[PDB]
Formats: structure tokens, sequence, C-alpha cells
């Protein structure tokens, strides 16, 4: 019931999106797809749903974050930042999984946006494994 | 002061001339009272008397292996080493900076899948007098356990007079999750003691950005009558399964003594192979990119 494959495509489509980013001219505070999460292949198998519950929390606090003043405030991105097309590939993730901070100084903002993209590029690289193998092994 | 290990202490000093230094208590382990004298290293000279001694430590001078003696019985020893802060910097001399990928890089670490096994390497000019101690643990407000092994002697190089040493050492996390996004990095410490001194490393990482896979396995060629080629491999056996989660992308690759590549997800592919070519493949993390293999290669034809 998942729809695997156009997960796998909208997964696959951010992990490159998310590695064309390039705003520099740890990450604290982020969400993980954790070990308890039940994101591995085992967990998959188990209980699907408790670990694509967990990865749809995920993507809508990526979605806010990155339609927020951290990335629509100063300095104002620039026109080829792949920030607004990340939004929507996540926002499409989401919708296929259910249908229903901000510093002062603007090289914090810059440095904050750079942590978070790159907390992202992990986040998406799990989820792509989850609906790889879900296509794999969970597909009728 | 602070001490390293019992009987070893290590005394940070900013390093320059005229520098005032830092006042070190000694203290003898001993039930006696009395008749007590000092001594540093093989000098007889007399240093001071009772149970306690006063030092102002500025140089290697004052640093050593301090003894007391109740006349000719010797009681216990204290070592000093120092930690030189030059310019503002702990020293780096006793390892080789390897500078990749970026600068001040003493400690490299690989992994071949996210098993949380990994290795280190180090480089160094010094050949005698030489002591490491590797620790390691994932996040430090609350450290999650890693175990690793002794450094060794992994290779030399000499040129003439010039001897140049790779050390190494394998660790592994107690509680690996391969799947997981790791949240905290983990930490690899190494102290480094030459003689009296004292310096320490630190390397910083997450286990998916110091993947670099094995070569691909039983790269195979099977021709057909426009001299096309049927290239197949497969998953090198020290990576992280089931293959279906932990995804490789691959590199094909012709090349002779211009090229020609192709990027492919699955394990097969088709090339035109021409004479005293080379059908190459290398293999990385189909999801996130970290290192490439090295490459494996069968002659064409
Ligand atoms: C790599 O080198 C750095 C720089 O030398 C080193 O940092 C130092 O670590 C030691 C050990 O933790 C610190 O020593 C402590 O200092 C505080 C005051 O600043 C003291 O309160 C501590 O006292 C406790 O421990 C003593 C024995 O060590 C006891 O005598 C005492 O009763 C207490 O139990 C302790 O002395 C030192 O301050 C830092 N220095 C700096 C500049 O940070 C670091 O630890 C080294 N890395 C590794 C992995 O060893």
């Amino acid at each position: 019931s998942p729809a695997w494959t156009q997960c796998q495509q909208l997964s696959q489509k951010l992990c490159t999106l998310a590695w064309s980013a390039h705003p520099l001219v740890t990450t604290n505070d982020v969400p993980h797809i954790q070990c308890g999460d039940g994101c591995d292949p085992q967990g998959l198998r188990d209980n699907s749903q408790f670990c694509l519950q967990r990865i749809h929390q995920g993507l809508i606090f990526y979605e806010k974050l990155l339609g927020s003043d951290i990335f629509t405030g100063e300095p104002s991105l620039l026109p080829d930042s792949p920030v607004g097309q990340l939004h929507a590939s996540l926002l499409g993730l989401s919708q296929l999984l259910q249908p229903e901070l901000s510093p002062s100084q603007p090289w914090q903002r810059l440095l904050l946006r750079f942590k978070i993209l790159r907390s992202l590029q992990a986040f998406v690289a799990v989820a792509a494994r989850v609906f790889a193998h879900g296509a794999a092994t969970l597909s009728p | 002061i602070w001490e390293l290990k019992k009987d070893v202490y290590v005394v940070e000093l900013d390093w320059y001339p005229d520098a005032p230094g830092e006042m070190v208590v000694l203290t003898c382990d001993t039930p006696e009272e009395d008749g007590i004298t000092w001594t540093l290293d093989q000098s007889s000279e007399v240093l001071g008397s009772g149970k306690t001694l006063t030092i102002q430590v500025k140089e290697f001078g004052d640093a050593g292996q301090y003894t007391c003696h109740k006349g000719g019985e010797v009681l216990s020893h204290s070592l000093l080493l120092l930690h030189k802060k030059e310019d503002g910097i702990w020293s780096t001399d006793i390892l080789k900076d390897q500078k990749e990928p970026k600068n001040k890089t003493f400690l490299r670490c690989e992994a071949k899948n996210y098993s949380g096994r990994f290795t280190c390497w180090w480089l160094t000019t010094i050949s005698t007098d030489l002591t490491f101690s590797v620790k390691s643990s994932r996040g430090s407000s609350d450290p999650q356990g890693v175990t690793c092994g002794a450094a060794t002697l992994s290779a030399e190089r000499v040129r003439g007079d010039n001897k140049e040493y790779e050390y190494s050492v394998e660790c592994q996390e107690d509680s690996a999750c391969p799947a997981a996004e790791e949240s905290l990095p983990i930490e690899v410490m190494v102290d480094a003691v030459h003689k009296l001194k004292y310096e320490n490393y630190t390397s910083s990482f997450f286990i998916r950005d110091i993947i670099k896979p094995d070569p691909p396995k039983n790269l195979q060629l099977k021709p057909l009558k426009s001299r096309q080629v049927e290239v197949s491999w497969e998953y090198p056996d020290t990576w992280s399964t089931p293959h279906s989660y932990f995804s490789l992308t691959f590199c094909v690759q012709v090349q002779g003594k211009k090229k020609d590549r192709v990027f492919t997800d699955k394990t097969s592919a088709t090339v035109i192979c021409r004479k005293n070519a080379s059908i190459s493949v290398r293999a990385q993390d189909r999801y996130y990119s970290s290192s490439w293999s090295e490459w494996a290669s069968v002659p064409c034809s």
C-alpha cells in the first residue's frame, strides 16, 4: 500500500538536489532516523508503518525548516539555490506517506543553513534505503 | 599539572623564552617522614629534602623522572612530561601533517562498511622512544563505547638516512546500528609521548563520511559477435548486507594507451571493447556521496 517506487524516485531526487547545494562561498537541533525508529531492513519487514511514520515526521520538520526565516530571511538565498526545489520534493514525498534557532548575525544564518542541508543529506540517504528495500521486498 | 597515568604527569607550558613556567609540587608516596631527598633521572645531585619538592618547571631540564630516596632506599618515582603550547597552539611535532583532505590532518580513518569497524592511520619520522595510546567513543556528553586495539607499525619508507613510519589501529563500536542515521560523531583520541614530550590528537567523524567500499568482486566478460561485451561483477564481500538496503552504484570505464564511461546501479553493463584496452569498475555508496572504491580491472579481448 505504500507506493514504494514513487517514494524511491522522490527520495532519489532529494539525494541529488541536496548534494548540489553550496551556500558557503555539528547539527544539534534536527531530527534523525535513529536506531529505535525501526528503519533497518528487519524492522521494515516487521513494522513498516512505524518506520515510515518517523520518516514522515522528519520530512515535515525539514519542510517547515526550509520554509522559514532561517532560509527565507536575509541574507537572501541566491537564485541558483536548491532550497526551493527541495522544499517541493520534501512536500511531495511527505504527501505520498500521508495526505492529511534563528540567529542574529547573517554569517551565523549561512552557517546554520549549511548544517541543515548537510544534515538533510544524511536523513534522505537513509530514507532512500528504506524505500529501495521496501520496493524490493515489501511490494506485491 | 594533571595525571596522565599512575606516576606520570603532564605539565602544560606556554613555550617561549623567559617564560615563568609552572610551580609544581611533587609528593613522595611513602610512609616515611624523615631523611627524604630528591633526585632527577641519573644525577646524584640532591635537589631537595622532605616529603615534598617544589620546582619551577620551565624547560625539559625540569622534566624527567623524579625519584625520592631514604638514603640508599629508593621510595617512589614521578615522571613529568611537557605539553608545549607554541604560539598559542599545542605542538604537533611527533606526527606528520598529511595535508589531506585539509591542513593539520594528522589522523586519517576509513571504513569498508557500516558495521562500526574502522581503521585509522598516521605518520611519523621518529624511530625511537615513541609510545602511542588510542581511545575512542561516540559522543562527548554521554560517551558510547568504542573498543580499539593497539597501534602497530604498518609501513616504513626509508631513503638513505631519512626514515618515515606509518602506524595504524583498528577500532569497533560496541553497539553499532548500521542502518541508523548517526547524530553524534565518533571521536578518536591518540596520545603521543616521545622522550619527555607529550602531544595528543583527535579526529571527529561519522562512519558514513569515511566509507570507502572494497573493489567490485569477480569482474568478468562475456563476448557477443558489434564486438560488444557483457561486463558483470558482484558486490564486495565486506560491504554491508542486504544489498537491497545498502545499495552501491558503479562506474564502468574503458581505457587504453580516450575513455568510455557508463554509470549504473546494476551489476552488469554492455560496452564496446577494443584491442589492448581494459574494463575497469569501481563502486560508491548509492545514496550518500563518500569515497569511491579502488578500480578493479580485467584485460580486454
Ligand atoms: C590533550 O591535551 C590537553 C591539554 O593538555 C588535555 O587537556 C587537559 O586535561 C586535563 C585532564 O582532564 C585537565 O586537568 C584537569 O584540570 C582541572 C582544572 O583545570 C582540574 O580540576 C582537574 O583535577 C582533577 O584531576 C586531577 C588529575 O588530573 C586531580 O589531581 C584532581 O584532584 C581532580 O581529580 C584536572 O587536573 C587539564 O586542565 C586540561 N587542560 C586544558 C588546557 O584543557 C586533554 O585532556 C588531552 N586529551 C586526552 C585525551 O588526554
